[PDB]
């Protein structure tokens, strides 16, 4: 049981780094699509419904 | 579609557009009304004979 739990707890060690990796591109995905929408509104192309949705 | 703009709840190239295609359509109808002003230059009103 202890061999198992282990070997688990490594592993599961791994995977939150790869999470993380993810959820930070995400951001900065998202942060560009903000940026655009600000830029199209301040042009006024784009309502302020798409800059709260952002 | 003007009240929606003035409470900022649409964009304001729509509300351009809009203004736009009512200037455009007055000016077809100038040319119609023009047009049809020219024809009846040839008849001023007068009776066949």
């Amino acid at each position: 049981s202890v061999v198992q739990t282990v070997r688990s707890s490594f592993n599961n060690i791994n995977a939150s780094i790869s999470s993380i990796n993810a959820y930070k591109q995400a951001v900065v995905s998202a942060q560009s699509s903000l940026d655009a929408m600000e830029a199209g509104y301040s042009v006024g192309t784009r309502t302020i419904v798409d800059v709260l949705d952002a | 579609r003007v009240p929606l703009g003035n409470a900022n709840l649409i964009g304001r190239e729509e509300l351009q557009h809009a203004r736009d295609a009512v200037t455009s359509a007055q000016a077809q109808l100038d040319v119609a009304i023009q047009q049809y002003n020219a024809n009846q230059a040839m008849i001023l009103g007068t009776k066949l004979e």
